[PDB]
């Protein structure tokens, strides 16, 4: 899983080496970012299911032809996974935000999802709608404090940048 | 391999869960003991060479069979080999102290390790005698009680990071 | 050089990726603990000849005998040489404290130095004794500030680990 | 590769000398900038999609001859491997910036690659048209003028951390 | 275990060839010098102790501080695997001799040598100085023949040159 | 692989003892019939094309199965694989009868060869009629009693040599 | 050029290492074996006319098919290069003699020899005639001494050897 | 490689000719040397680590400027680079000398060093003090004049086989 821990110690087990100074300042970072990625962590987490359903209203609205007849929203039940679809997408940004890095999000919704979108003709926009939605969409300090919406809009740029 | 948050979202994950309040403020601990686990980790890593050689000159010392013709650290060939095996596991176990997880210990150290030893004739009651040494040295250096050498850090209890320390050591001194 | 900065850089560019949030947590990390390894730093640049003259002559102190003929003493050239070692290796010392890693300690001095020694006589255990000496010698808070005594001793002990 | 401190180190050394307190201010200055530059660094690669499509899209823009038969960006092969050496070459300029340094520019990307383009065939007129537009593009992220995206930051001026990334950029438009 | 008879046998190996001429007349060359190394072999080993203990006392008799606390000697236990390490070293000489060629010295004592002398503090000097003894007491025609002196003198020489 | 010599080091080592003056008397006396020795190799591979095709066509001489659809020296192909098998295992038994030792035989040429017969569909009770055959090939060549030629060599008794390649003989029909 | 003094070498080249006693063994063998194998090349120098030409004559008796239209032998031309060609090989059996191993052989004859042989329809059986015809022809003491015989047949058994 | 033998055989082959009688004689001296030359060649190696390291340090003694800032012996890793230049020469003319022939150090050493040299900024003039060093070590071991240590043998004119061993040295002095 990519992380400041993680990358660090697999760079020292490639050298054959204890931890060293490098080491446990990369981990004393990751202590000073702690307090406000945990932040937007426990918001999205706590407002899941309202940020996930404006996002996918966001989408359907943007792309209405997506309602035809052959489309990706032809069906209740389809409309519904698209739903689920960015749901999945912002747990793993909860993921990203606890872990520290972009590792969850990577493994395990980047990895295939080029060949599976393009096989089950799921526009890579519709998701770039939606993550686009919300990323613009936060407020601060409403929603969140400063550092926290750096972090949180960060995982959404990256899960962005990953359907360019 | 994990360390302690990707560990919780690994364990959230099979859930299909947004990580929990409960786990978010055991984080939160674990973040709070941030710079006391460093220390244990600067304290085992800069005594690394007394805490390898300690433990197997102990080995040897208790069962001088070992370097007896046949023993498994008999040519200098093999004492260097074990020497190097010992240093070895501590490394991945202070990988695992630095990680707060031993993912990284099992996966890249004691997968088919008992295997290996099995092949090549390497006793493996001694390899946990010494791991064993080894376990005491390093939690000696953590708690900062070790006899010749002591370390300058401030007052509190490190307890449950030597116990940690100790948790990893058995792992060891079980997969064989 | 290894530190912070360069070990992340280039498991990124080892990965073909941009810097990413572990990335910017890894040199947060060296932003905190910046400020007490230059402190080391400074107070061992403004001191390194009384340091290195301290170690030096607890070296020969300890092993009296180098100064027979044919040990690595038996000269007064030999000798000053051996101070010279002992104050290269607080120079990269004080590199080690600046950037923030053992770099400049692992190439320029560490590398070579089993065989150079082997070859010119020149026991492994002297520049220890040196080391160890200079070590144990610092005092807080008359020297240097708590966690820079942190800084300084384990870049000694790191030092003292690649001779045994 | 080196960064800001590495490369103080290394001058230091070719006179032997330890680190001039001249030397330790200016990093503690480059210290006192530390956030600064992650944001700089942030604005960069949370957009990196958007300036490589822009600065290549806008090579083509000012000089068609590109994408007619013969132009090096004629089949979607060759505008393929455009856009991934456009890629390249902000990611090497971002790990400049986040370094302080150009080190790790100079020697994992731009070393050859004027010999490279020569080999292929590479217009180096237009790469060059293509990294200045990037350099425009991202001296507006940093800066945070960007015409249809604004990102936010605390106020201050961050000038010189642009002119760092445009100095960057101009190393590339030499190497060829 | 390295030799005249196993060199040439395994270039053939990895040639797929037969043996021939170049391969007969090694062994041959064998035979020839077989008859000077079998005698220092057996002058060593009908004398073993006797060298191994002036050897050894030349060796803490030239660096009588091992004795000293903390050294390799301050302890009857520790002087005593001193003088054992030695007669290993000239176990394996015997076999050298008796094989011809220096492959049991190689694997058997060399191998690992300079990471286990590292790590328990033993000195490369005093071995140097227990052989460069040895070496230099040997006495022609008393002693054993010129061309066994020859073969005796020359794998101390090989493990001498082994630890510079 | 170990000769002779380094045979007897082998022995003495596991005891922790220098080589005895009985081993040393059995060593010069293997140095007293050196010549013979080299005589008995050089009888072995003059005549090394002989031995193999002699024993290969011998074994499909007493089994003409071998040579019928399914038999395994069927095609051209398998017929080349059987003889160079059978060069083969004569070259490591000319590296035994050189080195005194049956070490290179059974180290690189017998290890895993049942198991690779057996993968393959190797007729063993075959293989070791050739091995046989070649067995006495062999040690008729080394006694100088083959009928068709003769090798001048002077006049002693090399019984002990002959043997010696006949156990080395017998190794490889067991092997399998 | 495989001979002892080149194998030794190349293997201790692929080790790191200087010579060592196998070495210097190996080539007092070379010494010991020298003087009959240089009584064999010098014999062989010295009457390589007739013996080629009783070598010549006996192939183009055992084959006189040969000398048919179609065949290697159909012309006076050819007959005198087949006679040139057992020349070439006699020429190598004296440098094979002369450096003690069966380098010349190897490489400036046997290595080409199936290719070209196959092409130029030049029966393998007509050179093994004719070697063995030299090999069965010489005679001690009278062409030379025992263990020059030896040396001298068997280069020409390798010889034969390689065409098997 | 060629040695000695193999040499004469190369240049009687340029003419189609079998070995002359002159040449003859001459390896038939080059044999009855056989043992000088074992000695020669033992004298070195057992000396290998006193000459490489009597060399480079004599080259640092008359130019302190190598272990200046900027010099080729700077940092450690530079120094034992040296060391081991100097070692692998003498290795590559002790080879020569065993084989009676150049042809090893100049294939296996001399081959690209001079642009190899000149490629890292390895100073030629130095390394040649080195080597020019290294040949007089040599050669007083060989004709056993060295100051500090002597060896065992017997009475005898060894000039021809010194001036061998310093030809090969002026050979690596010369490749640079
Ligand atoms: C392991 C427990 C030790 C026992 C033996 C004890 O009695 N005191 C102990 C350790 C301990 N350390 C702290 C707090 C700090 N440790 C620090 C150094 C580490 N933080 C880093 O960034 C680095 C590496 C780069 C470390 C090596 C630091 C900086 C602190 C905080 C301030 C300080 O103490 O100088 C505590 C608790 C004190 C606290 O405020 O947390 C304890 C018990
Ligand atoms: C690049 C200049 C920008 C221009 C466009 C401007 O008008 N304001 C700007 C940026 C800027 N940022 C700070 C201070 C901070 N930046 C922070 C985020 C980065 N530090 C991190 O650890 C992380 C990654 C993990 C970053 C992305 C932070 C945390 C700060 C400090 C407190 C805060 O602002 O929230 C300044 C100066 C303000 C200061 O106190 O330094 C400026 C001008
Ligand atoms: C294997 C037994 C043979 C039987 C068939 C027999 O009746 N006579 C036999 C062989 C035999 N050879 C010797 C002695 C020598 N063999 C020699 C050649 C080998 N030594 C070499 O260096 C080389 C290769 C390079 C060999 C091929 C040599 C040189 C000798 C010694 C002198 C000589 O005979 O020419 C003996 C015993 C005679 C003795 O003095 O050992 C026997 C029985
Ligand atoms: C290099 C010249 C030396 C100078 C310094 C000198 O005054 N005497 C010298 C050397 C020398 N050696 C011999 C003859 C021998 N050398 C022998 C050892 C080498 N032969 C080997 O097989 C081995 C290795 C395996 C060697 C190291 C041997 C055995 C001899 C022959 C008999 C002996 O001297 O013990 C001579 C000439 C004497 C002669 O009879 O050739 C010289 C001058
Ligand atoms: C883009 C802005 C350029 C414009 C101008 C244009 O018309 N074509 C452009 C770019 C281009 N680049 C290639 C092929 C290569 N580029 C290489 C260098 C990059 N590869 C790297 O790893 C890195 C970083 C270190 C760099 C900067 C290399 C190498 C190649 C060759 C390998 C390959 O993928 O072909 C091409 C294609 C030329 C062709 O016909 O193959 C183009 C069009
Ligand atoms: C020693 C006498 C020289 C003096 C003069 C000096 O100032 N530096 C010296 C030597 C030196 N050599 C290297 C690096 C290399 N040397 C190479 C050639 C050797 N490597 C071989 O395998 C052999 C035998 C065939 C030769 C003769 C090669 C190749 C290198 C490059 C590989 C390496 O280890 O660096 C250096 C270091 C230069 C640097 O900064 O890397 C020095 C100082
Ligand atoms: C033979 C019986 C014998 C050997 C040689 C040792 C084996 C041994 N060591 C134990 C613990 C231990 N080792 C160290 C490192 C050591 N102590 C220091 O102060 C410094 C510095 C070093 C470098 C030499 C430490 C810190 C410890 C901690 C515990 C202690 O009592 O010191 C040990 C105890 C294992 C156990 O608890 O069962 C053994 C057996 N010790 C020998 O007696
Ligand atoms: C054809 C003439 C044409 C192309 C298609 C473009 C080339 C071009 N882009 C320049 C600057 C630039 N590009 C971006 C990224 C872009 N702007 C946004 O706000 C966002 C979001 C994106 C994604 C599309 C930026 C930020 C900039 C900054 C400068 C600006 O004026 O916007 C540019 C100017 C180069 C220069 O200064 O000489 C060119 C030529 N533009 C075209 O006109
Ligand atoms: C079919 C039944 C048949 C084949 C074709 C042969 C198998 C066979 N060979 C035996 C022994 C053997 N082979 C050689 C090599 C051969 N003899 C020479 O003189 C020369 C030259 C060559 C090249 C062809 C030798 C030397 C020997 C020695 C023993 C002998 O009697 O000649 C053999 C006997 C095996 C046994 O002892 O059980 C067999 C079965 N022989 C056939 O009959
Ligand atoms: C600085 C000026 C200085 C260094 C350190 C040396 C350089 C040097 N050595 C020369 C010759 C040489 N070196 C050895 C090996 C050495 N001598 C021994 O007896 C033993 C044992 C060793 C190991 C230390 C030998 C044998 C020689 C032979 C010649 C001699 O005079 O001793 C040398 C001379 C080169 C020349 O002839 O031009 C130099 C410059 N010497 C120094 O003075
Ligand atoms: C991590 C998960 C996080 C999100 C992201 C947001 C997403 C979000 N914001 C909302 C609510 C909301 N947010 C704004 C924006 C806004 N208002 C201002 O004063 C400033 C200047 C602006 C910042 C740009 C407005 C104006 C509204 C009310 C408009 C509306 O809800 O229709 C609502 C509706 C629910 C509600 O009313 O509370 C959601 C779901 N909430 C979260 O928990
Ligand atoms: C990074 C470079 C750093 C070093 C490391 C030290 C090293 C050092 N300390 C000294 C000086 C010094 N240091 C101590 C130790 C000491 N005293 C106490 O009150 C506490 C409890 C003890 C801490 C263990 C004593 C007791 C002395 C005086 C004794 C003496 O100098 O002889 C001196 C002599 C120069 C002087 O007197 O100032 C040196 C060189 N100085 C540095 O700049
Ligand atoms: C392979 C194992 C081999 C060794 C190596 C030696 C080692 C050796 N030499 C001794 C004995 C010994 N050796 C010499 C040397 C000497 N005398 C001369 O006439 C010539 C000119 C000198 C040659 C340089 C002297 C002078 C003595 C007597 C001095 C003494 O023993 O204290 C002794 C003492 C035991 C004894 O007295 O016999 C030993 C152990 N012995 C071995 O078996
Ligand atoms: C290396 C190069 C070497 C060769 C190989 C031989 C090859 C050879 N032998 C010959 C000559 C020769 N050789 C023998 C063989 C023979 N006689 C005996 O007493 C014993 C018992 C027999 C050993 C088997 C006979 C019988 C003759 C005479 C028959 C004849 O020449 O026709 C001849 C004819 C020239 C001459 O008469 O001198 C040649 C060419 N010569 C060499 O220089």
């Amino acid at each position: 899983m990519k992380s400041v821990i993680t990358t660090t110690i697999s760079a020292a087990d490639a050298a054959g080496r204890f931890p060293s100074s490098s080491d446990l300042e990369s981990v004393q970072g990751n202590i000073q970012r702690a307090a406000s990625r945990l932040e937007a962590a426990e918001k999205l987490a706590g407002n899941h299911e309202a940020v996930v359903k404006e996002a996918g209203d966001a989408c359907f609205a943007k792309y209405s032809y997506l309602k035809n007849p052959g489309e990706a929203g032809d069906s209740q039940e389809k409309i519904n996974k698209c739903y689920r679809d960015i749901d999945h997408y912002m747990r793993l940004i909860n993921y990203s935000l606890v872990v520290g890095g972009t590792g969850p999000l990577d493994e395990w919704c980047i990895a295939g999802a080029r060949e599976v979108y393009r096989t089950l003709n799921l526009p890579s926009s519709s998701y770039v709608a939606a993550f686009v939605f919300t990323r613009d969409r936060l407020c601060v300090p409403r929603d969140m404090s400063a550092q926290a919406g750096v972090e949180y809009g960060a995982a959404l740029d990256y899960v962005i940048n990953s359907l360019c | 391999m994990l360390d302690a948050f990707s560990r919780v979202v690994v364990n959230s994950d099979s859930k299909a869960a947004y990580v929990g309040g409960s786990d978010l403020q055991a984080l939160k601990t674990f973040i709070a003991d941030g710079n006391k686990r460093l220390d244990a980790v600067n304290s085992i890593v800069s005594n690394a060479s007394c805490i390898v050689s300690d433990a197997v000159s102990g080995m040897i010392c208790e069962n001088p069979g070992l370097i007896a013709p046949g023993g498994n650290c008999y040519t200098n060939r093999r004492m260097a080999a074990c020497l190097r095996d010992g240093e070895i596991i501590l490394r991945y176990t202070s990988y695992a102290l630095l990680a707060g997880d031993s993912s990284v210990l099992e996966d890249r150290c004691l997968n088919g390790l008992k295997e290996t030893y099995i092949a090549l004739g390497v006793p493996t009651n001694s390899s946990v005698r010494a791991v064993s040494i080894m376990k005491s040295a390093a939690v000696a250096f953590i708690s900062n009680t070790a006899s010749q050498r002591k370390m300058a850090t401030t007052d509190g209890d490190c307890s449950a990071l030597s116990s940690e320390v100790a948790s990893y050591c058995d792992k060891v001194a079980a997969a064989i």
